[PDB]
DNA sequence: GCATCCGTGAGTCGAG
DNA sequence: TATAATGGGAGCTGTCACGGATGC
């Protein structure tokens, strides 16, 4: 889902 | 920026601020074609005024 | 899509010329002839 | 000891005195030896490496 | 599956008797460090050389004393004595004692040492000490053949009561560096390129050092032969 | 030689707060309303948190995450506005010949209003560095000439001078006072900071400025 | 192997069915098992009851409905690209009022999608999931006015698309205002419409002095309910004729009409509880005996005034409270769209009723099912809540079904979404996981249902607790909403118990979320488990209490992305939840009853039960999921094996003996390695590839159509012009590649020829033709080829043709051919690995085994993780996991370490001691003492204060081993690492982000139509976007020619790009750029806006960029 | 959107010199493709350009010598690496490509800070400047090793970090 | 870094002029097939192939090295353009 | 002179 | 190509901050 790629 | 520990030179901010001051508002038109309250570039009004002063207007 | 007026596209640097001593001399003689 | 600041200063001063080519070589050298020594340094993290002080 | 390829070419770059660079490529994957490390270990520890193992100076008790008439202390002289490069001309010779006696204003060099049969001094312009007016230096130095590095307390040799034991730097090899870089031959992309860099004192050249080093290793490989 | 300590001190990884949360304690935590919750988390990450503690920290974690995620867009917008306003500014000439300049203060009124205190080293650096002197400065028996590009050593010198009471302010060429049309000149700009030397004519200064201001934007 | 589990907390109840939120919802909506007369007024039945009867004199009425059996099974629907669905019939009767004639018939309304056993749908062959929505629960709310303090807003909110929000506000001028459809008007008017006398409003609102005076207007009371009604109608409808029946119609439809205005059942309940009243219907008023009667308005006004005055027992509302936010599940959403389509069908019905012949009209002639069908289909296709199911691993599906979204129709948009709604409300406890949410733009908007959480019939999320009476904790479990939970003092689940009694002088509890220390006498309830606080994913992270929440989020999210591995293993350290996940996800196959196994096959397992019956289970084998991950079931039993009930028959994807297997258990050393692990990069051993660790099967599907054209038919054939036999080598007679063949990029999967577009051959072509004397063929090679960067073994071919039995394609299509290609993917450089603690990294290096750090016994490590990733990240769970992992390596055992009831340091130390004895004593008996290198490392560690001076080498090595550290040898040297290194077993997964999928490059390729710029995306063979910011970079560098190339030569300058390509293949430097085509597009698009854009020279003379082509 | 561009996952480059990046073989084969056709014609590898291209069409048709041809093609040349978001000008930097096996781009450690790039799964785009001019700008102005210091603060933007500092300190 | 980049930057009043010079010079080398080079046979930049060291195909590398030798003249308005073109065409045909 | 209306903005690749 | 037929029908409601144009 974005930020540094969790999702 | 300092608060967050970001070292950044005054120059850049100065460039931006310079662009922010880029304009002026006419208080009196004098002998020109301009109007009261007309917004224009400082460079343009200065060039105009140097032409008028050179002309004696 | 024009070349921007900055860096290598600056009017200050973009008309610059490069020539070798051989060709420079030859052209200098081409001038010295006429 | 060499830490982030002293190394940064080293890089800057090296830029000033020796120029960017030599500074680049320096940078790569520092890189190489840094990685090399970091490998065999014995640096690791165990649960006992977070040391709770008795003062707490 | 099928693998057949050519033996590597050994490349040599040498400047004087002091330094050399040695390149071996291509090598199979990993063999760069397989050859490099043992050689580095051998080159540093096992290469035969000479060193100053003991020093006696007139009117000098211990190492940290000073010498009236001389500016350098006993410590500084011993240091210079470590940088002395002595080459034995004959294989039979094990140990020598070199005598030096000088006075008056002078700057003593390594050349000033009284010559001995089959003993060559590689660095005669090496500066041992400076003597002032009234300055008197009378000393004997013990030079032995050995390998690697022995601290003074480990050999602890004394010919007399005032003799000061010196850290013995035997190794003619001052430094060894090696680096492996990935290289490619055709479609083989994992191959190794071995580069060796050897600094010596000139008594034994880098190429001689490497040759002596690889021989020691090969000889050690023969030890797996007869149980 | 403790790994956490070495990594922290060297600048390799970690700050004191994180190391603290690992060893000493997790600390005070935030309610969703933004007010700080009375009872703190007495557990470090080594000892492990209680379910309730974890959940209490969750509010702060979420607040921070949303902060980041929603920060990127506003930062980006700011950058685009800056680029659009500065884009025409380039170094179009060596000198505009202006006699105008600005004076960078080496001192600022104290918070108590009592007196003037020396400005922080980094602040003075960020205002004086790579600048061209608008006027002659004589300090500590050293002559810093008009037209000189102040090096870092020149800056440190001027700071020493200020500490010695010799100079309270430094006259300097600045984009603020530059008369170059559609841009700035070389002397008024000073150093290309990347090259630690005077700026090359043709350098697009506006874009560099906008990017220099914009890039840190998501750290705010 | 032995599974040892820690923790003292005994969970009273198991996890509820995890897919129940989907399953029971949809089942409730359909009521297929309920005989029609026994059906309730909820669901699609509700929609039928709201739509019908249809009047205006013909009357169409609704009797009942029925759902038939699905025409095709789920699998067949997946293959044929069909929708799993049941035919929906509705029994209707037309009744002519005057005639008395009644014509009754059962009409076919089309199909409705059936939910599968696992809670998903099959739409056009693809599996989809309808995600639950979260929104503001309908009811009456009171919120602080942001502008003027002391004043409040009373909002009356119905269900979405159920009619207008109504606001009530006390104006600065003193009069109470009502807002409807953005219209502010005095409330007293509507009050008069409801038939309120000034005396009644005075006696009712008199208790509040200042306000009711502002309510009083005599001009309104001087009117009549009729006159007031018409006045209000003129206020809400300017210009619209104020007819009496029309005003009645409008006001009824706005307020009292149950079909137009609907508060939910939940809205009804909440309004009742808040306003302290009783609602008759679900509307705000009624039409009874000819006039209107009030329901909600007066109680709302009363409460509003009471709150404004300061009267006790009146509070504002927290709209983020989970008592005020409810969930719309699959059933409600589908039912909503059903209601809409039904309404449209009704409109059509009234149409036909007016137009059709009066003598004969059947319900069949009146009803066109099409609009309804369209509504349903639209919902299951183009809705934002209808999402492509994530099947990557079973946990992905299970988690997807449990998702909650604040977005979608009737929901938030990311612009309207501020910090408040994205916050973790205290009421999320036990309901919505505080941990698992996306990192980016959707953060807090897309959340996950907690493990023990349940959605009630009203749509509110409920969490279980346990009754505590007199300090005694019962086994009685009570599910409460947040509102109910707020009424109690609830003890933590870890409060010490002896038997069923709490023993502590002081216990930690919550009162309305507030942490409080209370005596056992004060404890009303107690938590079921720490598990209930988090989601199913977060519950899979062992030592969670040791990990910062931010990385727990990442571990959670990343577990979803785990690829099923052929060799897949359950974690060495589990949380205890690993089996329930496999079971609920319907991944594994289980034994129905106690019995004996008759037959075991790769394709089949036949079981004989107590009934004597022979039940045969087919195993799904190498099936392709939505994400292309291979889903296959393998038999875990053998012939003759006795199986009890609920025993494992077969392991599905990512399942090892019934335990969830998301990755491998690898032996890690935590050290820096030569910069190859720099910045989260990871170093692995080639030994992992050798033994096929992190190898996964992926299946890709290719598809081609041969259709009828006007130039002649396309056809699938083996005859392909200008192609050798080398290219047709693997093609069968019909032109389709044969099963078992290996395909690489450029290879033909399916041969196809298409008739050439009409063209007169250029003189070059004609001359070349005559020179080579070969007739120009009238067909060209359109064949489907393996795209760049892809390939594998062809495992399947499907061929459907027009004229074939049971096969009808879309119009014009002669035939369709699919080719399924499987590939076995080894782990490679650039592949993404992660652990459950949020430690993620891309593999940067694969070393041969001899280069790997190794233990003194000659055992090389599998993976090297950089310690620099730990401190700033603050996830220590992975370290503990490693330590325990070390113990279980040498003891050969696996552990269950429940979250927050864990394994603790001392216990791990014990296990590590035993393990050390195993790891060392063996050596001591083998005739080897302590190594020299071990001595040196011991000296080093002794300086670090790791071991105590004076102890023997063995004692010190044990001292280190208890710290989870061991001596490690550099494989490249043989000299030991100077410090002792942390080494142990860690569970690491291979994520769905794989460089093989992401690697793309292009020189030239297809261009866009209008802009003539390169297409985007790998699949289209597209170019990378050089955007405004990249342009800014080039500008900042002052690189003008690089930039100008980006803008012209490399993108939309036609002449430029052509001439550039030719120049480069020739070896000439690239020609000067020209006008980018999109500028011409800009000029012509501005001309279409009637603006003249002129390119001029310095002479101010026009310049033609269209080169005369645009000028007459 | 532009031609002669690509993208892939990034991987740490520790053996790389500051001015270099690892570039996957196939990416390079595609990005430099016309040059490669030309160089294939300059040698006996193909009769002509079209023959060379038809040869590069199928993956099984290509041989050993084409890779050496590609090696000669890229010699001295640089490619532009870029990572989004590009916040300042150092979001794009120029590197000499070194052909590597595998599908990942290799990035130099010292430039990571400037790209805000790390090894957790970041991707980067490659672009090939075509003209002598573009190439000259890329090598003189945009070369990684030619920008050491921050255009913003004037302080070094390429500096020891993480493991490097760790070892040197140690 | 490019060899002797600091000296190269030292040669010009603006770095972008160095770029313009190098680029134009390289195009000159390409057009005339490196026949106009000011580099002596042993100063020729080499590329290492499978067979042996050959001429570096890269005209920019060349141009920079040539610039370093000092044998190149750069500036504005040295010669009329087509005159330079035609004279180089005479001395070094293509 | 000041409330309130309307219009218009609100990050980049990637894939879909 | 002829009975007569005579004013429609959904809204979509949780951002925000600004700037500039009308209204007390
Ligand atoms: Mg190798
Ligand atoms: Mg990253
Ligand atoms: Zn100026």
């Amino acid at each position: 889902a974005x930020x540094x790629x969790x999702g | 920026y300092r608060a967050q520990g970001v070292k950044l030179h005054d120059k850049h901010i100065e460039i931006v601020v310079r662009q922010m001051m880029k304009y002026v508002e006419v208080t009196d038109p004098g002998d020109s074609r301009l109007l009261e309250g007309q917004v224009l570039e400082k460079w343009d009004v200065e060039a105009l005024n140097e032409r008028l002063i050179a002309e004696g207007k | 899509g024009r070349l921007i007026p900055a860096g290598t596209g600056s009017d200050f640097v973009r008309f610059t010329q490069v020539v070798d001593q051989k060709t420079l001399k030859a052209i200098e003689e081409a001038r010295k002839e006429a | 000891p060499q830490e982030k600041n002293s190394l940064k200063d080293l890089v800057y001063q090296a830029f000033l005195r020796l120029g960017m080519e030599k500074t680049a070589r320096l940078l790569d050298a520092l890189k190489y030896y840094g990685f090399t020594f970091s490998t065999t340094s014995g640096i690791t993290i165990g649960i006992d490496d977070a040391v709770i002080p008795e003062e707490k | 599956l099928d693998s057949k390829l050519k033996a590597p070419v050994f490349t040599v770059r040498t400047q004087g008797r002091e330094y050399g660079e040695f390149v071996l490529e291509p090598l199979e994957r990993g063999f760069g460090v397989t050859l490099g490390n043992p050689l580095r270990r051998i080159l540093l520890s096992s290469i035969p050389g000479t060193a100053v193992t003991s020093v006696y100076i007139e009117d000098v008790l211990h190492e940290f004393s000073t010498i009236p008439g001389v500016k350098e202390d006993v410590v500084e002289i011993i240091l210079n004595l470590k940088e002395l490069v002595v080459r034995f001309l004959n294989p039979s010779l094990q140990t020598v004692t070199l005598l030096l006696k000088a006075e008056g204003p002078k700057e003593v060099k390594a050349r000033d040492f009284l010559p001995v049969a089959d003993v060559e001094i590689m660095n005669p312009d090496l500066h041992i000490a400076t003597l002032e007016e009234g300055g008197r230096l009378n000393m004997e130095v013990r030079v032995d053949r050995g390998v690697g590095y022995v601290p003074a307390e480990k050999h602890g040799i004394k010919d007399r009561i005032n003799a000061i034991p010196v850290d013995a730097v035997f190794s003619p090899v001052r430094r060894v560096a090696f680096q492996v870089e990935d290289t490619r031959l055709g479609q083989r992309t994992d191959l190794d390129k071995l580069t060796l860099r050897i600094w010596t004192d000139g008594s034994v050249t880098p190429l001689e050092a490497l040759n002596q080093a690889v021989e020691i290793l090969r000889e050690h490989l023969t030890y797996f032969s007869n149980p | 030689f403790n790994p956490l300590y070495v990594m922290a001190q060297s600048g390799a990884r970690g700050n004191p707060q994180q190391i603290r949360q690992l060893c000493g304690l997790r600390g005070l935590m935030q309610k969703p309303s933004g007010e700080t919750f009375e009872v703190p988390v007495r557990s470090s990450f080594r000892e492990g948190l209680t379910v309730l503690e974890y959940f209490i920290s969750s509010h702060g974690a979420r607040k921070g995450g949303a902060d980041t995620a929603l920060r990127t867009a506003d930062s980006g917008y700011l950058t685009r506005k800056l680029v659009d306003v500065t884009h025409e500014i380039v170094v179009r000439e060596a000198d505009c010949g202006t006699t105008n300049y600005i004076s960078v203060p080496l001192f600022q009124p104290d918070e108590v209003t009592r007196s003037l205190r020396l400005r922080k080293r980094a602040d003075i650096e960020a205002g004086l560095y790579g600048r061209v002197l608008a006027r002659e400065v004589e300090v500590l028996g050293v002559r810093l000439e008009e037209g000189r590009y102040l090096s870092m050593d020149d800056v440190h010198l001027l700071i020493k001078a200020a500490e010695a009471g010799e100079i309270q302010e430094v006259p300097v060429r600045s984009p603020l006072t530059c008369q170059t049309r559609y841009g700035v000149c070389q002397k008024c700009y000073g150093y290309d900071l990347s090259m630690a030397r005077p700026v090359s004519i043709g350098e697009a200064v506006g874009i560099v400025a906008a990017q220099s201001i914009g890039e840190p934007g998501t750290q705010l | 192997m032995e599974i040892k589990r820690f923790g003292r907390i005994r969970e009273v109840i198991p996890l509820p069915p995890l897919t129940e939120i989907q399953v029971e919802s949809y089942r409730r909506a359909l009521q297929a098992d309920v005989p029609p007369e026994k059906r309730e007024n909820v669901g699609i039945q509700a929609a039928f009851r709201e739509t019908f009867p249809i009047e205006e004199g013909l009357v169409l009425d609704f009797l009942e409905y029925r759902l038939g059996e699905p025409p095709f099974p789920q699998d067949e629907c997946r293959e044929k690209d069909l929708t799993y669905q049941a035919p929906l019939y509705a029994r209707l009767q037309l009744i002519h009022k005057d005639t008395g004639l009644i014509k009754e018939d059962e009409v076919f309304l089309g199909h409705i999608p059936l939910m599968t056993e696992d809670g998903s749908f099959i739409i056009n062959g693809a599996d989809r999931v309808i995600v639950s929505q979260i929104h503001r629960s309908p009811g009456v709310y009171f919120t602080p006015d942001p502008a003027r303090p002391g004043r409040y807003i009373a909002s009356i909110i119905p269900l979405p698309k159920r009619g207008p929000w109504i606001d009530l506000e006390v104006e600065p001028n003193g009069v109470v205002s009502m807002k409807v459809n953005k219209r502010k008007f005095p409330l007293v008017l509507l009050l008069r419409v409801l038939g309120y006398d000034q005396e009644t409003l005075a006696r009712e609102l008199g208790a509040y002095g200042e306000l009711v005076q502002g309510l009083m207007d005599e001009s309104v009371f001087a009117m009549r309910p009729e006159e007031a009604l018409i006045r209000l109608f003129t206020l809400l409808r300017p210009g619209d004729p104020p007819k009496r029946d029309k005003a009645v119609a409008y006001v009824y439809g706005l307020i009292a009409d149950p079909r137009r205005y609907d508060l939910g059942e939940a809205g009804r309940y909440k309004a009742e509880e808040k306003l302290g009243i009783r609602l008759s219907g679900r509307t705000l008023a009624r039409f009874e005996d000819g006039e209107f009667k009030d329901e909600v308005f007066l109680p709302t006004l009363r409460y509003l005034f009471a709150l404004t005055a300061g009267v006790p027992g009146h509070e504002v509302d927290d709209i983020d409270h989970l008592g005020n936010r409810r969930i719309r599940t699959v059933g409600e959403l589908m039912t909503d769209q059903f209601r809409v389509g039904l309404a449209r069908l009704a409109r059509g019905v009234r149409e036909r009723m007016l137009m059709g012949s009066e003598d004969s009209l059947t319900p069949a002639k009146l009803v066109n099912s099409r609009p309804l069908e369209a509504a349903i289909r639209e919902f299951f296709s183009r809705s934002q809540l209808s999402q492509f199911k994530d099947e990557t691993n079973p946990l992905s599906s299970l988690r997807h079904k449990r998702r909650i979204s604040a977005l979608g129709p009737g929901g938030l948009t990311r612009e309207r979404a501020g910090f408040d709604v994205r916050d973790v409300h205290r009421t999320h406890y036990g309901r919505i996981c505080p941990v698992e949410t996306p990192e980016g733009a959707n953060i807090g908007l897309i959340t996950s249902l907690a493990a023990y959480a349940r959605v009630d019939e009203l749509g509110f999320i409920r969490t279980p607790y346990r009754r505590v009476v007199g300090g005694v904790v019962t086994d009685e479990v009570v599910y409460m909403t947040a509102t109910e939970e707020d009424r109690y003092t609830i003890a933590q689940a870890n409060t010490p118990l002896e038997g069923n009694r709490i023993a502590a002088e002081r216990v930690v509890a919550r009162r309305k979320g507030e942490p409080v220390i209370v005596s056992p006498e004060e404890v009303e309830f107690m938590d079921v488990s720490p598990k209930q606080v988090f989601s199913v994913n977060t519950n899979l992270i062992p030592f969670l209490e040791h990990d910062d929440a931010n990385r727990a989020l990442m571990g959670s999210n990343m577990q979803t992305q785990a690829v099923p591995l052929i060799r897949a293993q359950a974690p060495v350290v589990m949380t205890g939840l690993e089996e329930r996940v496999v079971r609920d996800s319907l991944a594994a196959l289980y034994a129905e009853e106690d019995g004996e196994v008759a037959k075991v096959d790769g394709n089949r397992i036949v079981v004989r039960y107590e009934d004597g019956r022979l039940v045969e289970y087919p195993l799904r084998r190498f099936y392709r999921s939505n994400q292309g991950t291979a889903l296959d079931q393998r038999p875990r039993v053998v012939v003759g094996q006795r199986v009890r009930k609920g025993d494992l028959l077969a392991d599905g994807p990512a399942s090892e003996n019934g335990f969830l297997a998301l990755g491998q258990n690898v032996l890690v050393a935590i050290m820096p390695f030569d910069g190859y692990n720099f910045e989260d990069a990871i170093v692995i051993s080639e030994e992992l590839l050798k033994r096929d660790f992190y190898t996964s099967i992926h299946i890709e599907r290719y598809e081609i159509e041969a259709r009828d054209t006007k130039l002649g038919p396309e056809r699938i054939t083996r005859d392909i012009p200008h192609l050798s036999e080398a290219a047709l080598r693997d093609l069968d007679e019909e032109g389709v590649v044969r099963i078992g063949a290996e395909v690489k990029p450029g290879d033909i999967l399916v041969g196809r020829t298409s008739f050439k577009g009409e063209s007169e051959p250029t003189p070059e072509e004609r001359l070349l033709r005559s020179i080579f004397g070969e007739k120009a063929r009238d067909v060209k090679d359109t064949s489907l080829r393996v795209p760049p960067g892809e390939g594998g073994i062809v495992v399947r071919t499907v061929r459907l043709r027009r004229g074939d039995p049971g096969v009808e394609l879309k119009p014009g299509v002669r035939e369709v051919v699919r080719v399924y290609v499987a590939q076995k993917r080894k782990l490679q450089v650039g592949d993404k690995l992660a652990n459950r603690h949020g430690n993620k990294g891309v593999v940067a290096k694969i070393l041969p085994v001899e280069d790997m750090p190794h233990l003194p016994d000659g055992t090389p490590v599998d993976v090297i993780l950089n310690p620099l990733g730990v401190p700033s990240r603050m996830n220590l769970g992975q370290i503990l996991e490693t330590h325990l992992g070390l113990a279980g390596y040498f003891l050969g055992q696996r552990y269950i370490s429940p979250i927050f009831d864990g394994a603790k340091e001392p216990e791990i130390k014990e296990l590590l001691a035993q393990a050390f004895e195993v790891y060392f004593g063996k050596r001591k008996g083998e005739g080897f003492g302590v190594d020299k290198r071990e001595v040196e490392v011991l000296r080093r560690a002794e300086k670090l204060g790791l071991v105590t001076p004076g102890k023997t080498p063995e004692e010190q090595l044990k001292e280190l081993f208890l710290q989870g550290k061991v001596v490690l040898y550099d494989g490249r040297t043989g000299e030991p690492i100077e410090g002792p290194i942390v080494v142990g077993q860690m569970f690491i997964m291979k994520l769905y982000h794989m460089v093989e999928d992401k690697m793309h490059a292009r020189s030239t390729g297809p261009y866009s139509l209008i802009t003539q710029q390169p297409l985007g995306g790998k699949a289209q063979f597209g170019g990378q976007r050089f955007g405004e910011m990249e342009v800014w970079a080039l500008e900042a560098y002052g690189a003008a020619h690089t930039l100008q190339e980006m803008l012209t030569l490399k993108s939309d300058d036609i002449e430029g790009r052509n001439a550039a390509y030719e120049a480069i293949i020739k070896g000439e430097d690239v020609p000067e750029p020209s006008v980018p085509e999109s500028f011409r597009v800009l000029v012509k698009e501005l001309q279409a806006l009637a603006l003249d854009v002129q390119t001029l020279d310095e002479k101010d003379n026009p310049v033609d960029i269209f080169e005369g082509l645009a000028s007459k | 959107r532009v031609d002669y561009s690509g993208r892939s996952v990034i991987v740490v480059g520790p053996q790389l010199k500051l001015h270099q990046c690892g570039l996957p073989k196939r990416m390079a084969l595609e990005l430099f493709k016309p040059f490669l056709l030309k160089k294939m014609e300059e040698k006996g590898i193909a009769p002509n350009v079209k023959a060379a291209r038809r040869m590069l069409e199928r993956q099984r048709d290509i041989k050993d010598e084409v890779w050496d041809a590609l090696e000669e093609v890229i010699h001295g040349k640089v490619v532009l690496l870029n990572r989004a978001p590009t916040l300042h000008r150092l979001g794009i930097q120029a590197f000499q490509p070194v052909l590597v096996e595998g599908q990942s781009i290799q990035l130099h450690p010292l430039v990571c800070e400037a790209f805000n790039a790390d090894f957790d799964g970041d991707q980067m785009a490659v672009h090939v400047p075509l003209s002598s001019f573009a190439q000259a700008e890329a090598r003189i102005q945009m070369l990684s090793a030619h920008n050491l210091l921050s255009p913003a603060s004037g302080e070094p933007l390429a500096k020891p970090s993480r493991d490097i500092i760790l070892g040197l300190y140690y | 870094a490019e060899p002797g980049i600091d000296k190269l930057f030292g040669m010009v009043d603006s770095k972008y002029r160095l770029t313009v010079v190098v680029a134009k010079r390289a195009q000159q080398l390409l057009r005339h097939g490196f026949k106009n080079t000011v580099l002596e046979p042993e100063e020729r930049p080499k590329m290492q192939t499978l067979e042996g060291l050959f001429d570096d195909p890269n005209a920019v590398t060349w141009a920079m090295k040539e610039l370093l030798t000092g044998r190149l003249v750069f500036g504005e308005n040295l010669v009329p353009e087509d005159r330079l073109q035609k004279e180089m065409e005479r001395l070094y045909p293509v």
